[PDB]
Protein backbone atom coordinates (compact mmCIF):
# COMPACT_ATOMS: atom_id res chain seq x y z
CA UNK A 1 0.00 0.00 0.00
CA UNK A 2 2.38 2.73 0.99
CA UNK A 3 6.25 2.36 1.45
CA UNK A 4 6.65 6.30 2.79
CA UNK A 5 8.30 6.15 6.08
CA UNK A 6 6.57 9.35 7.77
CA UNK A 7 7.05 8.60 11.34
CA UNK A 8 8.96 11.75 12.80
CA UNK A 9 11.11 9.53 15.43
CA UNK A 10 12.33 6.96 12.74
CA UNK A 11 11.76 9.15 9.71
CA UNK A 12 15.80 10.17 9.72
CA UNK A 13 18.02 7.95 7.60
CA UNK A 14 20.96 10.34 6.30
CA UNK A 15 24.04 8.62 7.36
CA UNK A 16 25.63 10.66 11.12
CA UNK A 17 22.37 11.80 12.78
CA UNK A 18 20.49 8.43 11.93
CA UNK A 19 23.09 6.43 14.09
CA UNK A 20 23.15 8.12 16.91
CA UNK A 21 19.13 9.02 16.83
CA UNK A 22 18.54 5.17 16.36
CA UNK A 23 21.12 4.13 19.36
CA UNK A 24 19.27 7.04 21.48
CA UNK A 25 16.25 5.34 20.95
CA UNK A 26 17.62 1.81 21.97
CA UNK A 27 18.72 3.69 24.96
CA UNK A 28 15.48 5.54 25.68
CA UNK A 29 13.55 1.99 25.11
CA UNK A 30 16.07 -0.01 27.79
CA UNK A 31 15.82 3.11 30.68
CA UNK A 32 11.89 3.70 29.93
CA UNK A 33 11.49 0.14 30.80
CA UNK A 34 12.96 0.37 34.27
CA UNK A 35 11.00 3.74 34.55
CA UNK A 36 7.62 2.42 33.43
CA UNK A 37 8.29 -0.28 36.58
CA UNK A 38 9.74 2.51 38.90
CA UNK A 39 8.72 2.63 42.78
CA UNK A 40 9.63 5.61 45.11
CA UNK A 41 9.86 9.68 45.36
CA UNK A 42 12.29 11.94 43.91
CA UNK A 43 14.82 11.28 46.69
CA UNK A 44 15.46 7.29 46.19
CA UNK A 45 17.88 5.74 44.68
CA UNK A 46 16.26 4.94 41.19
CA UNK A 47 15.11 7.99 40.59
CA UNK A 48 18.14 10.19 40.63
CA UNK A 49 19.85 7.46 38.38
CA UNK A 50 17.13 7.00 35.73
CA UNK A 51 17.17 11.11 35.79
CA UNK A 52 20.57 11.76 35.11
CA UNK A 53 20.57 8.87 32.60
CA UNK A 54 17.97 10.55 31.17
CA UNK A 55 19.60 13.59 31.22
CA UNK A 56 22.80 11.59 29.52
CA UNK A 57 20.62 10.80 26.40
CA UNK A 58 19.09 14.43 25.98
CA UNK A 59 22.86 15.24 25.99
CA UNK A 60 23.73 12.82 23.23
CA UNK A 61 20.68 14.16 21.25
CA UNK A 62 21.91 17.32 21.71
CA UNK A 63 25.51 16.92 20.21
CA UNK A 64 23.71 15.75 17.12
CA UNK A 65 24.11 17.46 13.74
CA UNK A 66 21.54 16.70 10.95
CA UNK A 67 23.43 18.99 8.66
CA UNK A 68 19.71 20.09 7.94
CA UNK A 69 18.26 17.44 6.30
CA UNK A 70 14.41 18.01 7.71
CA UNK A 71 13.88 13.99 8.82
CA UNK A 72 16.69 14.47 10.89
CA UNK A 73 16.18 17.53 12.47
CA UNK A 74 12.95 16.25 13.21
CA UNK A 75 13.77 13.13 14.05
CA UNK A 76 16.00 14.60 16.83
CA UNK A 77 13.54 16.80 18.29
CA UNK A 78 10.80 13.48 18.46
CA UNK A 79 13.98 11.64 20.53
CA UNK A 80 14.44 15.07 22.41
CA UNK A 81 10.41 15.19 23.94
CA UNK A 82 9.86 11.33 24.13
CA UNK A 83 12.86 11.52 26.47
CA UNK A 84 10.92 14.59 28.08
CA UNK A 85 8.33 12.24 27.82
CA UNK A 86 9.82 9.70 29.91
CA UNK A 87 11.29 12.33 31.85
CA UNK A 88 7.81 13.53 32.88
CA UNK A 89 6.46 10.10 33.38
CA UNK A 90 9.25 9.12 36.21
CA UNK A 91 8.38 12.99 37.94
CA UNK A 92 4.57 12.18 37.92
CA UNK A 93 4.88 8.94 39.25
CA UNK A 94 7.39 10.10 42.10
CA UNK A 95 5.97 13.56 42.81
CA UNK A 96 4.35 14.21 46.14
CA UNK A 97 2.48 17.41 47.94
CA UNK A 98 4.88 20.35 49.08
CA UNK A 99 1.84 20.79 52.39
CA UNK B 1 55.67 -8.26 22.46
CA UNK B 2 58.39 -6.60 23.18
CA UNK B 3 61.90 -7.07 24.24
CA UNK B 4 63.18 -3.84 24.60
CA UNK B 5 60.74 -2.47 27.71
CA UNK B 6 60.00 0.94 28.50
CA UNK B 7 62.06 1.75 32.38
CA UNK B 8 59.62 4.60 33.68
CA UNK B 9 56.38 6.93 33.66
CA UNK B 10 55.92 9.98 33.88
CA UNK B 11 52.79 11.20 35.79
CA UNK B 12 51.05 14.66 35.64
CA UNK B 13 49.09 14.56 39.24
CA UNK B 14 46.86 16.62 38.67
CA UNK B 15 43.80 18.69 41.17
CA UNK B 16 41.00 17.97 38.60
CA UNK B 17 42.76 15.12 35.89
CA UNK B 18 45.64 13.49 35.77
CA UNK B 19 47.96 12.22 33.20
CA UNK B 20 50.25 9.43 32.08
CA UNK B 21 53.23 9.17 29.50
CA UNK B 22 55.84 6.65 28.56
CA UNK B 23 59.01 6.74 26.51
CA UNK B 24 59.71 3.85 24.60
CA UNK B 25 60.91 2.85 21.36
CA UNK B 26 62.64 6.50 21.20
CA UNK B 27 59.38 8.05 21.38
CA UNK B 28 56.67 9.53 24.28
CA UNK B 29 53.19 8.42 24.30
CA UNK B 30 50.63 9.18 26.44
CA UNK B 31 48.83 6.50 27.18
CA UNK B 32 45.07 6.41 27.21
CA UNK B 33 42.61 4.92 29.78
CA UNK B 34 39.85 1.68 29.67
CA UNK B 35 37.38 4.54 28.25
CA UNK B 36 39.95 5.57 25.84
CA UNK B 37 40.88 8.95 27.56
CA UNK B 38 44.26 10.35 27.45
CA UNK B 39 43.39 11.97 30.92
CA UNK B 40 41.51 10.47 33.97
CA UNK B 41 39.93 12.43 36.36
CA UNK B 42 41.29 12.48 39.66
CA UNK B 43 38.24 11.24 41.14
CA UNK B 44 37.43 8.44 43.68
CA UNK B 45 34.25 7.47 44.45
CA UNK B 46 33.43 5.16 47.59
CA UNK B 47 29.92 3.66 46.98
CA UNK B 48 28.32 1.11 49.60
CA UNK B 49 29.07 -2.11 46.69
CA UNK B 50 32.56 -0.93 45.87
CA UNK B 51 35.66 2.02 45.20
CA UNK B 52 36.00 3.81 42.07
CA UNK B 53 38.43 5.96 40.59
CA UNK B 54 38.80 7.91 37.42
CA UNK B 55 36.04 8.40 34.91
CA UNK B 56 33.90 5.42 36.83
CA UNK B 57 33.84 8.29 39.56
CA UNK B 58 33.45 11.19 37.62
CA UNK B 59 30.36 10.03 36.08
CA UNK B 60 28.33 8.43 38.68
CA UNK B 61 29.14 12.09 41.05
CA UNK B 62 25.83 13.51 40.56
CA UNK B 63 24.36 10.35 42.22
CA UNK B 64 27.19 10.19 45.25
CA UNK B 65 28.17 13.93 46.05
CA UNK B 66 28.78 12.85 49.25
CA UNK B 67 31.36 10.15 48.79
CA UNK B 68 32.87 11.08 45.34
CA UNK B 69 36.17 12.38 46.56
CA UNK B 70 38.15 14.99 44.33
CA UNK B 71 40.08 17.79 45.07
CA UNK B 72 42.23 16.19 47.01
CA UNK B 73 45.85 17.93 45.98
CA UNK B 74 44.21 21.31 47.32
CA UNK B 75 44.65 19.53 50.73
CA UNK B 76 47.78 17.02 50.26
CA UNK B 77 50.77 18.58 52.59
CA UNK B 78 48.72 20.52 54.35
CA UNK B 79 47.96 21.29 57.66
CA UNK B 80 44.60 21.06 58.89
CA UNK B 81 45.20 24.66 60.39
CA UNK B 82 46.14 25.89 56.94
CA UNK B 83 44.15 28.74 55.79
CA UNK B 84 43.00 27.45 52.63
CA UNK B 85 41.88 24.17 53.88
CA UNK B 86 39.42 26.41 55.71
CA UNK B 87 38.48 28.31 52.97
CA UNK B 88 37.85 25.08 50.66
CA UNK B 89 36.68 23.41 53.44
CA UNK B 90 32.74 23.35 53.31
CA UNK B 91 33.35 24.10 49.60
CA UNK B 92 33.47 20.29 48.81
CA UNK B 93 29.65 18.24 49.41
CA UNK B 94 32.32 15.71 51.12
CA UNK B 95 33.35 15.97 54.33
CA UNK B 96 36.48 17.20 55.51
CA UNK B 97 37.56 16.72 59.45
CA UNK B 98 40.75 17.11 61.33
CA UNK B 99 43.16 14.61 63.27
CA UNK B 100 45.83 15.84 64.92
CA UNK B 101 46.11 18.72 62.43
CA UNK B 102 46.66 16.29 59.55
CA UNK B 103 43.10 16.80 57.18
CA UNK B 104 40.84 13.82 56.24
CA UNK B 105 38.05 13.13 53.89
CA UNK B 106 35.19 11.29 55.64
CA UNK B 107 33.02 9.27 53.48
CA UNK B 108 30.92 6.63 53.93
CA UNK B 109 32.58 3.11 52.12
CA UNK B 110 30.18 0.25 52.04
CA UNK B 111 27.68 0.70 54.86
CA UNK B 112 30.80 1.53 57.77
CA UNK B 113 32.37 4.96 57.77
CA UNK B 114 36.26 5.91 56.30
CA UNK B 115 38.40 8.46 56.35
CA UNK B 116 41.70 8.92 54.59
CA UNK B 117 44.35 11.53 53.96
CA UNK B 118 45.21 13.46 51.12
CA UNK B 119 47.80 11.43 50.25
CA UNK B 120 46.05 8.16 50.73
CA UNK B 121 43.29 8.80 48.13
CA UNK B 122 46.57 10.38 45.71
CA UNK B 123 48.10 6.55 46.21
CA UNK B 124 44.56 5.67 44.43
CA UNK B 125 44.40 8.54 41.77
CA UNK B 126 48.05 7.36 40.91
CA UNK B 127 47.07 3.57 41.41
CA UNK B 128 44.83 4.15 38.32
CA UNK B 129 47.26 5.78 35.74
CA UNK B 130 50.00 2.86 37.28
CA UNK B 131 47.58 0.35 35.98
CA UNK B 132 46.89 1.81 33.36
CA UNK B 133 50.08 2.54 31.66
CA UNK B 134 50.85 -1.06 32.26
CA UNK B 135 47.65 -2.27 30.82
CA UNK B 136 49.41 -0.60 27.55
CA UNK B 137 52.84 -2.23 27.98
CA UNK B 138 51.91 -5.52 28.74
CA UNK B 139 54.17 -5.39 32.12
CA UNK B 140 54.59 -4.01 35.27
CA UNK B 141 55.64 -0.45 35.85
CA UNK B 142 57.29 1.18 39.11
CA UNK B 143 59.47 3.64 38.17
CA UNK B 144 58.14 7.25 38.07
CA UNK B 145 58.75 10.62 37.92
CA UNK B 146 56.14 13.10 39.31
CA UNK B 147 54.73 16.44 39.13
CA UNK B 148 53.95 19.37 41.54
CA UNK B 149 53.19 22.60 41.18
CA UNK B 150 56.39 24.86 41.83
CA UNK B 151 55.19 26.90 44.76
CA UNK B 152 54.26 23.60 46.65
CA UNK B 153 56.55 23.24 49.56
CA UNK B 154 58.81 20.50 51.08
CA UNK B 155 55.81 18.99 53.26
CA UNK B 156 53.43 19.16 49.97
CA UNK B 157 56.57 17.33 48.25
CA UNK B 158 56.87 14.78 50.47
CA UNK B 159 53.23 13.76 50.62
CA UNK B 160 52.77 13.59 47.10
CA UNK B 161 56.27 11.39 47.30
CA UNK B 162 54.78 9.12 50.20
CA UNK B 163 51.44 9.16 47.60
CA UNK B 164 53.39 7.25 44.70
CA UNK B 165 55.25 5.02 47.14
CA UNK B 166 51.98 4.00 48.88
CA UNK B 167 50.80 3.20 45.54
CA UNK B 168 53.84 0.58 44.60
CA UNK B 169 55.79 3.38 42.57
CA UNK B 170 59.58 3.74 43.18
CA UNK B 171 59.96 7.60 43.05
CA UNK B 172 62.41 8.76 40.98
CA UNK B 173 61.72 12.50 41.13
CA UNK B 174 59.65 14.88 42.13
CA UNK B 175 59.81 17.78 39.87
CA UNK B 176 57.89 21.29 39.16
CA UNK B 177 54.85 20.64 36.24
CA UNK B 178 57.08 24.33 34.49
CA UNK B 179 59.83 22.28 34.44
CA UNK B 180 58.26 19.14 33.06
CA UNK B 181 57.13 21.69 30.52
CA UNK B 182 59.80 23.60 29.61
CA UNK B 183 61.54 19.88 28.96
CA UNK B 184 58.42 18.85 27.01
CA UNK B 185 59.40 22.07 24.80
CA UNK B 186 63.08 21.11 25.13
CA UNK B 187 63.60 24.58 26.17
CA UNK B 188 66.75 23.22 27.92
CA UNK B 189 68.29 21.76 25.18
CA UNK B 190 69.37 24.58 22.86
CA UNK B 191 73.04 26.15 23.30
CA UNK B 192 72.10 29.39 23.95
CA UNK B 193 72.91 29.51 27.45
CA UNK B 194 70.70 31.50 29.71
CA UNK B 195 67.07 31.41 29.46
CA UNK B 196 64.61 32.43 30.76
CA UNK B 197 61.24 31.02 30.53
CA UNK B 198 57.80 32.12 31.66
CA UNK B 199 54.89 29.23 31.70
CA UNK B 200 51.57 30.21 31.46
CA UNK B 201 49.55 27.61 33.05
CA UNK B 202 45.80 28.45 32.41
CA UNK B 203 43.28 25.42 33.16
CA UNK B 204 39.64 24.83 34.20
CA UNK B 205 39.81 26.36 37.61
CA UNK B 206 43.45 26.75 38.13
CA UNK B 207 46.05 29.85 36.88
CA UNK B 208 49.37 29.43 37.45
CA UNK B 209 52.25 31.79 36.15
CA UNK B 210 55.94 30.34 36.06
CA UNK B 211 59.49 31.69 35.39
CA UNK B 212 62.37 29.43 35.34
CA UNK B 213 65.50 30.73 34.46
CA UNK B 214 67.43 27.91 32.78
CA UNK B 215 71.07 27.27 32.54
CA UNK B 216 73.43 24.49 31.97
CA UNK B 217 70.74 21.54 33.06
CA UNK B 218 69.64 23.89 35.94
CA UNK B 219 65.86 24.99 36.44
CA UNK B 220 65.62 28.01 39.16
CA UNK B 221 62.32 29.06 39.61
CA UNK B 222 62.50 32.63 39.86
CA UNK B 223 58.78 33.59 40.59
CA UNK B 224 55.17 32.05 40.50
CA UNK B 225 52.29 33.93 40.58
CA UNK B 226 48.45 33.08 39.90
CA UNK B 227 44.99 33.28 40.32
CA UNK B 228 43.71 30.16 42.56
CA UNK B 229 40.30 29.89 41.36
CA UNK B 230 40.25 31.55 37.95
CA UNK B 231 39.72 28.86 34.62
CA UNK B 232 37.82 27.52 31.92
CA UNK B 233 34.76 26.95 34.10
CA UNK B 234 34.41 31.09 34.71
CA UNK B 235 34.46 31.72 30.33
CA UNK B 236 31.34 28.84 30.50
CA UNK B 237 29.52 30.59 33.11
CA UNK B 238 29.45 33.89 31.45
CA UNK B 239 28.09 32.08 28.09
CA UNK B 240 25.45 30.25 30.06
CA UNK B 241 24.53 33.66 32.09
CA UNK B 242 24.99 35.30 28.59
CA UNK B 243 21.94 33.18 27.02
CA UNK B 244 19.91 32.02 30.43
CA UNK B 245 19.02 36.21 30.09
CA UNK B 246 18.49 36.12 26.47
CA UNK B 247 16.08 33.47 26.94
CA UNK B 248 14.45 36.30 29.53
CA UNK B 249 14.33 38.37 26.78
CA UNK B 250 12.73 36.80 24.12
CA UNK B 251 10.64 34.29 25.83
CA UNK B 252 9.71 36.55 29.25
CA UNK B 253 11.19 32.95 31.31
CA UNK B 254 13.82 32.26 33.55
CA UNK B 255 15.19 28.80 33.16
CA UNK B 256 17.80 29.55 35.84
CA UNK B 257 15.53 26.53 38.22
CA UNK B 258 15.32 24.27 35.79
CA UNK B 259 18.61 22.02 36.92
CA UNK B 260 17.98 20.02 33.57
CA UNK B 261 17.93 23.24 31.09
CA UNK B 262 20.89 24.76 32.32
CA UNK B 263 22.89 21.76 32.25
CA UNK B 264 21.75 21.47 28.71
CA UNK B 265 22.55 25.03 27.96
CA UNK B 266 25.99 24.57 29.80
CA UNK B 267 27.30 21.24 27.73
CA UNK B 268 26.19 23.67 24.77
CA UNK B 269 27.66 26.50 25.80
CA UNK B 270 31.02 23.99 26.98
CA UNK B 271 31.00 23.00 23.14
CA UNK B 272 30.25 26.57 21.70
CA UNK B 273 33.42 28.15 23.66
CA UNK B 274 35.49 25.07 22.31
CA UNK B 275 33.98 26.15 18.33
CA UNK B 276 34.56 29.86 19.21
CA UNK B 277 38.50 28.35 19.56
CA UNK B 278 38.58 27.48 15.73
CA UNK B 279 35.86 29.69 14.22
CA UNK B 280 34.43 33.03 14.93
CA UNK B 281 31.07 32.37 14.86
CA UNK B 282 29.02 29.36 17.11
CA UNK B 283 25.74 28.57 16.53
CA UNK B 284 23.79 27.09 20.02
CA UNK B 285 20.91 24.96 19.54
CA UNK B 286 18.30 22.86 22.10
CA UNK B 287 15.40 21.57 20.80
CA UNK B 288 12.55 22.27 23.68
CA UNK B 289 14.72 23.49 26.20
CA UNK B 290 11.89 25.08 28.20
CA UNK B 291 8.84 24.49 28.46
CA UNK B 292 8.67 23.06 24.75
CA UNK B 293 10.07 26.21 23.86
CA UNK B 294 12.90 25.66 21.12
CA UNK B 295 16.16 27.72 21.60
CA UNK B 296 17.92 28.44 18.25
CA UNK B 297 20.44 31.23 18.56
CA UNK B 298 24.15 31.84 17.99
CA UNK B 299 26.86 33.50 19.35
CA UNK B 300 30.17 35.48 17.26
CA UNK B 301 34.00 35.20 19.14
CA UNK B 302 33.93 38.94 19.52
CA UNK B 303 30.57 38.68 21.33
CA UNK B 304 32.00 35.77 23.71
CA UNK B 305 35.02 37.86 24.45
CA UNK B 306 33.45 40.95 25.24
CA UNK B 307 31.40 38.75 28.19
CA UNK B 308 35.05 38.24 29.82
CA UNK B 309 36.68 40.77 28.49
CA UNK B 310 37.52 41.38 32.12
CA UNK B 311 38.17 37.70 33.14
CA UNK B 312 40.62 37.48 29.92
CA UNK B 313 42.53 40.84 31.18
CA UNK B 314 43.14 39.58 34.43
CA UNK B 315 45.13 36.72 32.67
CA UNK B 316 48.17 39.31 32.21
CA UNK B 317 47.94 40.69 36.14
CA UNK B 318 49.64 37.12 37.22
CA UNK B 319 51.84 37.53 34.69
CA UNK B 320 53.18 41.25 35.24
CA UNK B 321 53.27 40.28 39.41
CA UNK B 322 55.66 37.73 38.46
CA UNK B 323 58.14 39.27 36.09
CA UNK B 324 58.09 42.15 39.21
CA UNK B 325 58.91 39.67 41.94
CA UNK B 326 61.56 38.00 39.50
CA UNK B 327 62.86 41.91 38.75
CA UNK B 328 62.57 40.95 35.08
CA UNK B 329 61.55 43.08 32.10
CA UNK B 330 58.98 41.66 29.67
CA UNK B 331 61.79 41.96 26.95
CA UNK B 332 64.05 40.15 29.19
CA UNK B 333 61.65 36.52 28.93
CA UNK B 334 63.34 34.47 26.20
CA UNK B 335 60.76 31.95 25.79
CA UNK B 336 56.69 31.47 26.66
CA UNK B 337 54.76 28.14 27.20
CA UNK B 338 51.07 27.40 27.49
CA UNK B 339 49.95 24.25 29.23
CA UNK B 340 46.26 24.62 30.39
CA UNK B 341 43.46 23.65 28.20
CA UNK B 342 41.70 27.13 28.44
CA UNK B 343 45.12 28.36 26.67
CA UNK B 344 43.34 27.19 23.50
CA UNK B 345 40.97 30.39 23.72
CA UNK B 346 42.17 32.73 20.94
CA UNK B 347 41.65 35.65 22.83
CA UNK B 348 44.09 34.03 25.91
CA UNK B 349 46.73 33.49 23.75
CA UNK B 350 46.67 37.01 21.37
CA UNK B 351 46.91 38.69 24.68
CA UNK B 352 49.42 37.19 25.83
CA UNK B 353 51.39 37.17 22.63
CA UNK B 354 50.79 41.12 22.19
CA UNK B 355 52.09 41.43 25.51
CA UNK B 356 55.45 40.20 25.14
CA UNK B 357 55.98 42.32 21.95
CA UNK B 358 54.72 39.20 19.09
CA UNK B 359 57.32 36.24 20.58
CA UNK B 360 56.28 33.00 19.59
CA UNK B 361 54.06 31.23 21.70
CA UNK B 362 55.44 27.32 22.62
CA UNK B 363 52.24 25.75 22.60
CA UNK B 364 51.79 22.85 19.84
CA UNK B 365 52.01 20.01 22.16
CA UNK B 366 48.40 19.62 23.46
CA UNK B 367 48.40 21.64 26.49
CA UNK B 368 46.41 18.81 28.95
CA UNK B 369 49.16 16.84 28.57
CA UNK B 370 52.41 18.77 27.97
CA UNK B 371 53.32 18.09 31.60
CA UNK B 372 52.91 14.62 31.51
CA UNK B 373 55.24 14.59 28.14
CA UNK B 374 57.82 16.61 30.04
CA UNK B 375 57.90 13.99 32.90
CA UNK B 376 57.61 11.13 31.00
CA UNK B 377 61.34 12.37 29.35
CA UNK B 378 62.36 13.00 32.45
CA UNK B 379 61.89 9.60 34.01
CA UNK B 380 63.26 8.05 31.27
CA UNK B 381 66.77 10.85 31.34
CA UNK B 382 66.84 9.26 34.56
CA UNK B 383 66.91 5.89 33.89
CA UNK B 384 69.43 5.81 31.10
CA UNK B 385 67.15 7.17 28.44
Amino acid sequence: KEALEKRKLFACEEHPSHKAVWNVLGNLSEIQGEVLSFDGNRTDKNYIRLEELLTKQLLALDAVDPQGEEKCKAARKQAVRLAQNILSYLDLKSDEWEY
Amino acid sequence: FTMAKAAAIGIDLGTTYSCVGVFQHGKVEIIANDQGNRTTPSYVAFTDTERLIGDAAKNQVALNPQNTVFDAKRLIGRKFGDPVVQSDMKHWPFQVINDGDKPKVQVSYKGETKAFYPEEISSMVLTKMKEIAEAYLGYPVTNAVITVPAYFNDSQRQATKDAGVIAGLNVLRIINEPTAAAIAYGLDRTGKGERNVLIFDLGGGTFDVSILTIDDGIFEVKATAGDTHLGGEDFDNRLVNHFVEEFKRKHKKDISQNKRAVRRLRTACERAKRTLSSSTQASLEIDSLFEGIDFYTSITRARFEELCSDLFRSTLEPVEKALRDAKLDKAQIHDLVLVGGSTRIPKVQKLLQDFFNGRDLNKSINPDEAVAYGAAVQAAILMGD
